[PDB]
């Protein structure tokens, strides 16, 4: 079976791929990331991402909870700095039920006052729950430091915010960025005119956002933690764009991520040319973000204390080579058969699918099959490899760590 | 005729000779506290102060004048939206429960 | 279509054999990746005192170096093929496998029997990694989740070899020779107690040759009284608590005897394990949750995490829960988690059935959602059920079970039984054993 | 570490019934 | 890596990356 892919007069694709599976599934991709929150209404879509469940004028927050739970569906919601999904599941025997459930969260949401009170402390725990893995407030302060405006709002929300949200301040929001014009309600399991029915009768509807001006800084947290983490990047390219894969190419020639379950990671350039000279724990790999307006790449470090700066001053030195030409094909077209493998892989599941069948269809318009995408990663050029790397180290830089920062350096002293 | 009833029980009632509104005399139940739990900072404030006024003068059994007694017109039922919105839910968390 | 309609459009799956024993089975299907694997019956519950550990370390030394492709060759012909490699132990099973393109497969399974059968162990590497366990036997203090069943497995199970560890004590590790791993190593990886799978992007002709190629080498036998069978292990009702106050949380864990594999009331037991469910502090139901047991805690706040489940091994399993929360509200939890087994026990209303049956459904299919989960749910069923089980298989059991069921499977299993109680924290408030078993019956 | 604990043996005080630990209980357990 | 957020009404919360 193929991929229909269509388009209404209102801008709203649509999606549908009967595979004649049993377990159905939808999602409804959208623009409504963190991106679009501007300087007053901060950490509102972290918010938004809790919304679910809520009271709505077709049922209640009650309802909803216990119908879905009888026919044993899902409703989660994964979100970006761009986009803002809401993403279902169930048994293809009660479709008809969870779709209804669904519109009604995002055409019609009441955001009463009081159910927004009890709502707000928890973010104080899922903000809380993701930083104790460190990652997510090193990977923020780089979009806080690099970027300026909208990327740079964080997916979590301020800690003073907490307590103080207003619901005109979701109405507002969602009145201004949950719009037909830009959204997707993709689909799976699932045929095409029931789609095309529910989207034309409760979908047909009706702000913008700036771009990402980079900018080149540095933020630091001493934070008493036993290790060190420190992310160093450059400006990137957008997605679309043939000089992004040369970058995610760029990435499994750097370094990609243990392949093999304990493995040594021979193959990566930087984690081997740490290996020489540092006898201790450590741990290191490429960083590749693209957005549409613009992206990141880079790496990003796990270090002792002492060893941050001689840990980040193999992976400087190193993409610093990869940028004056010395550089075989094998590792190129090795490097390939990594990324021409996790495209594969990463949509190898239904949901991993439904992450890519839809990610596109807002910045694009048009589904790549996974074909058209190993031809243009059989079209690149170690010409476009080298640049990539020149842009790096050439580029301006921006940069964060996070643990004990005695040792470790700035930009200047690289 | 009934009209010219209802607005005679509310006058020998007693409760407009002291400040106090309808909905302010209500039994306090698990459904009701819900509701007063829900209402905004303008209107509950505003509930407060009719009560604590009306207790300190049936302490005397003292009332106001006649001037500041409260009107049938003006007997705003400032609670029921709130209420009956709970009581749906009840009714359906029961019903959806047999 | 229909739901029914696709269970009978899945792919059946295709089995084969091997004339030294290596069973071999696959699964069709238009996904273009794939994924391999070596799915056998090894590890902790096989070990002895001597050998305890060695299920584990053999895990690490077989990527580390073979006869026919030493030192990081074997690493390097999968980062250079662009595939992803993977292994894990247990108790009883274990396996090796890869996650592969369709076309580059039969340079995958070549490498499995280089592994496999062809591991150098060289010493170097050995000392290496006894350096490597004795890190991460630190690192599992701090999983405190994984400490608690490694308590609990140690108590129910006293005495066997099943109380044992995964990796060992760091005793043994530190006392492991080359021949225990040889000895361990030339007696369990034996054709007729192994086992291969895949599906995704393949034939299962494109597979059987290879095997044929490969494997048909193996020793698809044994010295007559070299390979032993299993021990029925026992059940024992007993408590162990770690008493910590220092600690910010108690991980704690209650669960009785399980019935086995084979036995098909688990079919039973995953419905009500279903029925009560889980909940971790960031669903947005709160309240309005359907599960009391979930609705209560958000209420009241009493946890911030817990978790059912159903271990299932040889001739027996372990059912029961595993909770967190803070010190002052343990005994509150366990009086309202008790009396949802004696509720279902007894009052399983026919309309929270039906949940747990839908439940179940959207997890063994989401569940299969990709080709590694199949090929899991393949290279285990060949060594615990045998065959493999179509899903339209599994709905049918469902659908037999009504209430009338439940209520006779748990009183079966739950009511008045011994259960095994574990504790790891600030557990002042922890009630006694007695207690428990008091609060097991209802009146 | 908690690898290295180990449960002693209570033999001494179990019942007959269970003392082998080979055997299963659920036999004996309804008449224990 | 290019982390992504995720809640729900009954999968854990979690952060992807």
């Amino acid at each position: 079976q193929d991929l229909e892919f269509t388009r209404l007069p209102n801008g709203l694709v649509i999606a549908s791929l009967e595979n004649y599976a049993p377990a159905s599934r939808i999602g409804l991709f959208i623009k409504a990331g963190s991106r679009y929150e501007n300087s007053n209404n901060l950490g509102t879509s972290h918010l938004l991402r809790l919304a679910s469940s809520l009271t709505t004028k077709g049922a209640s927050s009650f309802k909803i909870t216990r119908g879905i739970e009888a026919v044993g569906g899902k409703l989660s919601v994964t979100s970006t700095r761009e986009n803002m999904a809401y993403t279902v599941e169930c048994l293809r025997d009660d479709v008809d039920i969870l779709m209804e459930f669904l519109l009604n969260v995002t055409t019609a949401p009441e955001f009463r006052r009081w159910e927004v009170a009890a709502l707000q402390p928890q973010l104080r725990i899922d903000k809380a729950v993701a930083l104790q893995n460190p990652q997510a407030h090193v990977i923020e302060n780089l979009h806080a430091a690099a970027y300026r405006n909208a990327l740079a709002n964080s997916l979590y929300c301020p800690d003073y915010r907490i307590g103080k949200v207003t619901p005109v301040e979701l109405h507002d929001y969602v009145q201004n960025h949950f719009t037909s014009a830009r959204m997707a309600l993709i689909g799976l399991g699932v045929s095409h005119p029931v789609l095309k029915q529910v989207a034309e009768q409760f979908l047909n509807i009706r702000l913008s956002g700036a771009k990402a001006k980079y900018h080149g800084g540095e933020i630091r947290e001493q934070n008493g933690d036993s290790l060190v983490h420190a992310a160093l990047v450059a400006e990137s390219a957008a997605i679309g764009s043939a000089e992004a894969n040369a970058f995610s190419v760029l990435q499994h020639v750097l370094g990609a991520g243990p392949h093999v379950k304990r493995g040594s990671n021979a193959t990566s350039s930087l984690y081997q040319a740490v290996a020489k000279g540092v006898h201790e724990p450590f741990d290191v790999s490429a960083f590749n973000a693209s957005y549409s307006d613009s992206g990141l790449f880079g790496f990003y470090t796990i270090s002792q204390a002492a060893s941050a700066g001689d840990v980040i001053k193999a992976a400087y030195n190193q993409v610093k080579t990869i940028a004056q030409g010395n550089l075989s094909n094998p590792d190129v077209q090795a490097a390939k058969n990594k990324l021409k493998a996790g495209y594969l892989m990463s949509v190898e599941s239904s949901e991993g699918f439904l992450d890519e069948v839809g990610s596109q269809a807002l910045a694009a318009g048009s589904y790549t099959p996974p074909s058209t995408v190993l031809q243009q990663i059989d079209a690149v050029a170690d010409a476009d490899v080298i640049n990539a790397a020149k842009k790096f180290v050439s580029g301006r830089k921006s940069m964060a760590a996070s643990g004990n920062l005695g040792h470790t350096p700035f930009i200047d002293e690289l | 005729w009934l009209e010219g009833i209802r607005k005679w029980y509310y006058n020998a009632a007693g409760f407009n000779k002291l400040g106090l509104m309808r909905d302010d005399t209500i039994h306090e139940n698990d459904d009701v506290k819900e509701a007063i739990r829900r209402l905004p900072e303008n209107l509950y404030d505003d509930r407060v102060f009719r009560i604590k006024r009306a207790l300190d003068l049936s302490m005397r059994q003292q009332i106001l004048p006649k001037e500041q007694w409260t009107k049938y017109e003006e007997d705003k039922s400032y609670l029921e939206p709130y209420l009956k919105e709970v009581i749906r839910e009840r009714k359906e968390r029961e019903e959806w429960a047999k | 279509a229909t739901y029914a309609q696709a269970l009978q459009s899945v792919p059946e799956t295709q089995v084969s054999q091997l004339d030294n024993g290596l069973r071999v089975a696959s699964e069709q299907s238009s996904q273009p990746t794939c994924t391999v694997g070596v799915w056998i019956d090894a590890g902790s519950r096989y070990e002895s005192e001597k050998n305890n550990g060695a299920g584990y370390f053999v895990e690490h030394l077989a990527f580390k170096g073979t006869k026919n492709r030493p030192g990081n060759a074997l690493e390097k012909e999968v980062e250079s093929m662009g595939a992803h490699l993977n292994a894990y132990s247990t108790r009883e099973h274990t396996a090796y496998y890869i996650k592969a393109l369709s076309k580059d497969l039969p340079k995958a399974v070549e490498l499995l029997a280089d592994i496999v059968q062809n591991c150098s162990l060289e010493d170097s590497q050995i000392e290496k990694e006894r350096d490597v366990i004795l890190q991460e036997l630190q690192e599992n203090d701090t999983s405190m989740r994984d400490v608690v069943f490694n308590y609990l497995h140690a108590t129910a199970f006293q005495g066997t070899p099943l109380a044992q560890s995964v990796e060992g004590p760091s005793e043994n590790v530190r006392k492991l020779s080359r021949a225990d791993l040889t000895e361990y190593l030339s007696r369990h990886y034996k054709a007729p107690r192994m086992v291969l799978a895949a599906a995704g992007g393949l034939e299962h002709r494109q597979l059987l040759d290879l095997a044929q190629k490969h494997f048909s080498g193996l020793s698809g036998t044994y010295d007559e009284d070299a390979v032993p069978t299993l021990s029925p292990c026992r059940f024992t009702g007993s408590q162990i608590c770690h008493r910590e106050d220092g600690l910010p949380l108690a991980h704690v864990a209650i669960a009785v005897e399980g019935p086995g594999w084979a036995h098909p009331d688990n079919v039973a037991l995953q419905v009500a394990n279903a029925i009560i469910g889980h909940y971790d502090c960031t669903y947005g139901g709160g309240a309005h949750l359907s599960s009391p047991l979930a609705s209560i805690a958000a209420t009241n706040k009493l946890c911030q995490s817990f978790q059912t489940f159903n271990i299932c091994y040889a001739d027996t399993g372990l059912l029961g829960a595993h909770f967190v929360c803070d010190h002052m509200s343990i005994d509150d939890m366990m009086f309202v988690l008790q009396g949802q087994w004696m509720r279902l026990c007894t009052s399983a209303t026919e309309s929270e059935v039906l949940r747990g049956k839908n439940l179940l459904r959207n997890a063994l299919v989401s569940h299969l959602d990709g080709t590694t989960p199949v090929c899991e749910d393949i290279g285990r069923s060949l060594l615990t059920y045998g065959r493999r089980i179509p899903l339209a298989e599994w709905e049918s059991r469902i659908a037999e079970v009504d209430a009338r069921v439940v209520r006779e499977v748990c009183s079966k299993y739950f009511y008045d039984q011994c259960p095994a109680v574990a504790g790891f924290g600030p557990i002042e408030q922890l009630p006694d054993y007695n207690r428990i078993r008091s609060g097991m019956f209802w009146l | 570490s908690h690898t290295d604990i180990k449960v002693p043996d209570f033999s001494d005080y179990r019942r007959p019934e269970v003392l082998d630990s080979t055997k299963s209980s659920k036999e004996s357990s309804e008449a224990r | 890596r290019p982390v992504v957020a995720s809640v729900s009404l009954n999968v854990p919360a979690s952060v992807r990356y």
